[PDB]
RNA sequence: UGCCUGGCGGCCGUAGCGCGGUGGUCCCACCUGACCCCAUGCCGAACUCAGAAGUGAAACGCCGUAGCGCCGAUGGUAGUGUGGGGUCUCCCCAUGCGAGAGUAGGGAACUGCCAGGCAA
RNA sequence: UCCUCCUAAAGAGUAACGGAGGAGCACGAAGGUUGGCUAAUCCUGGUCGGACAUCAGGAGGUUAGUGCAAUGGCAUAAGCCAGCUUGACUGCGAGCGUGACGGCGCGAGCAGGUGCGAAAGCAGGUCAUAGUGAUCCGGUGGUUCUGAAUGGAAGGGCCAUCGCUCAACGGAUAAAAGGUACUCCGGGGAUAACAGGCUGAUACCGCCCAAGAGUUCAUAUCGACGGCGGUGUUUGGCACCU
RNA sequence: UGUAACGGGGCUAAACCAUGCACCGAAGCUGCGGCAGCGACGCUUAUGCGUUGUUGGGUAGGGGAGCGUUCUGUAAGCCUG
RNA sequence: GGUUCUCCCCGAAAGCUAUUUAGGUAGCGCCUCGUGAAUUCAUCUCCGGGGGUAGAGCACUGUUUCGGCAAGGGGGUCACGACUUACCAACCCGAUGCAAACUGCGAAUACCGGAGAAUGUUAUCACGGGAGACACACGGCGGGUGCUAACGUCCGUCGUGAAGAGGGAAACAACCCAGACCGCCAGCUAAGGUCCCAAAGUCAUGGUUAAGUGGGAAACGAUGUGGGAAGGCCCAGAC
RNA sequence: UUUUGUAUAAUGGGUCAGCGACUUAUAUUCUGUAGCAAGGUUAACCGAAUAGGGGAGCCGAAGGGAAACCGAGUCUUAACU
């Protein structure tokens, strides 16, 4: 009684640390929050994190649960 | 840096994509054909990764 | 400049817990009252206002202690990219990368700005 | 058809009549904002009350909860309570993700007009991921856009919206079940039935260990519980040949 | 069905392990001769190249360039008892 | 089913999505010709990245073996006090394991971005003309399914065949070596070989094998034979 | 020939000679070539006629919007950073 199954959803960083974005370019796709929005990142309502600013992404640990950022840094 | 020599000593009928670049990226084309190159830690690199069908001498 | 104290940070368990000691000159906390401001799905509990008697008990800060958490080598091992081999449902050789756990050990923090008291 | 996990080999994607489960909603609040709050499970005392109601304290730090299956996330709480509210708003939209395409998703910011807060600010539905159906035809409201001599109107267009478990869910018609051994044609060893081939689960045969039976004594003769092989003689698997 | 589980003869090393030096071995590589495609440069400029480097297995299929046959004009011209 | 002359250049796919669709067809991927473009692209080095696979582990979700402490439960001495136990046992502690749907850890590779040298006939991208193809097969590696059966079946990635002759494995598309423009009674090599069939060592040195092992097959059995590390008893004399 | 794959024991052919399969008409798009060029070109028909007349018409130089309408702008919107 199984065979069903879902159209994957495609989910998944879509920009590396260390790559110069465009204002409003997708950074990563994700269910929860995995990565939360650092500076220049906004968070939208299905948890994706999109550049409010252009310059390059990078990636770190912060705050006293390590959790992960995402920031951007106009250079 | 200093001057280098390597020679193809296998086909590369059976290989990988990249051994096929490599040997494209070397300049060699049939066995037994030696190019001429200069010492560089990118070259030598390149041959590392082919070394079982190059030989190199300096 | 130093012992201190409060606030805002950096950093985030070598920074967190347990046990013992230590502090009231200021600051902090507890603390008295609350008719009025404010609130209890009841309560000055909590929040808020009027105070400073008393106190360092609790909480908080500092010191000591490894009793825990935590960090952690070197070496070896597992795995593994590429090229070869085997008694090929698993392994070995050359080369590259190299854990996890554990062991020796470390460890009971460090640091920037502002404000206030004492000694200088 | 759609959603979640695994298979899936640490980007994405990835098949099987592979292994597990769900959806065809719900909510004017369960939405927006402002303010406040922080569980499960245990231990002790206490009327009914009892392992398990409610009260007080302690350990605990999220094993709780999150409207609905699963995964990810959630203390700044996305979890729980209360006040005021309708941003579940209109016209847009830089720039991206995802698809062969139709399409689907995220989105700063600008204009207009609103809600909450002293304010910075937040609000273009809901913690996210399922809750859905193209086009045609036709219905309802608005709009002189058009309106075939002229002025109107009818009918069209534009805008808003309504009618399909069209579930065989990219939907061949608005509308459709059976028999043929009386059969026919075009093809296929792309695909079955006999035989061959590969395989050896099963079958048959042989061997290893040895509990026990055999008057006592495992091995004269049988030999359970288990194990290792050979043959292609049965029943099977595959569909390579015709 | 017939040796029939080294391809055979046959082998006690003509087997296996370790090391070494030789040789054989392809349409691979090199040498010599020839043809064609492509890109450069010295020069020809509608074309050869004193040259240079490289390429030339091929089905479905795409591109380029040609041979030959019947008939029309050139042509009552030309060849032919 | 068949499709008729020649030469030169390049050269596929048997995938995805949809389909009353599954042996058809459409878009995309892959091929070809033309046009236009940026150190566009590839390999290597260095730098910046996020993973949760292999491995490992058992904090968590499950499962598992042993030992202890053991609340609690039964039988028993008691006079609303209260007690014992040869007997059942929770939660925890110590040790040992297992997991695709477990993760307090975590590679190698792969993938994305940036800088740099060399190399490559722009190998890259965009647009236009024309296609074919959408039955794949075997081999290695990572798996699902099956019996860790099948020249079985279904996926991921690379190779070969398809569409590649030549040499080797006796013969043997898919295995190993190697990519055929033509000619030569020239040379050197690869895999594999060198007693004869049959081109080349009856080559050299040190060992093993007695079995025709080599030149099919296991559990298990045995004074076969070679080597190594030891140990007990031994001319107060061992077997 | 068909296939993942054929000496295949898969299909077809006894042989020879002759015949036997991508054509034709009208439209549309792209490439090459020739003429003319912001212009290009005629159809039917007339024509002692492959000439010359015939410019009806078609395509192009201007687009945007459903349309009215506007116009190097236009649509969207009350209006655009």
């Amino acid at each position: 009684r199984n065979g069903r199954d879902s159209e994957a959803k495609r989910l998944g960083v879509k920009r590396f640390g260390g790559e110069s974005v465009l204002a409003g370019s997708i950074i990563v796709r994700q269910r929860g929050t995995k990565f939360h929005a650092g500076a220049n990142v906004g968070c939208g309502r299905d948890h994706t994190l999109f550049a409010k600013a252009d310059g390059k992404v990078k990636f770190e640990v912060k705050g006293p649960k390590n959790r992960k950022f995402i920031s951007i840094e106009a250079e | 840096a200093k001057t280098i020599k390597i020679t193809q000593t296998r086909s590369a009928i059976g290989r990988l994509p990249k051994h096929k670049a490599t040997l494209l990226g070397l300049g060699l084309r049939r066995i037994g054909h030696t190019v001429e190159r200069e010492d560089t830690p990118a070259i030598r690199g390149m041959i590392n990764a082919v070394s079982f069908m190059v030989k190199v001498e300096e």
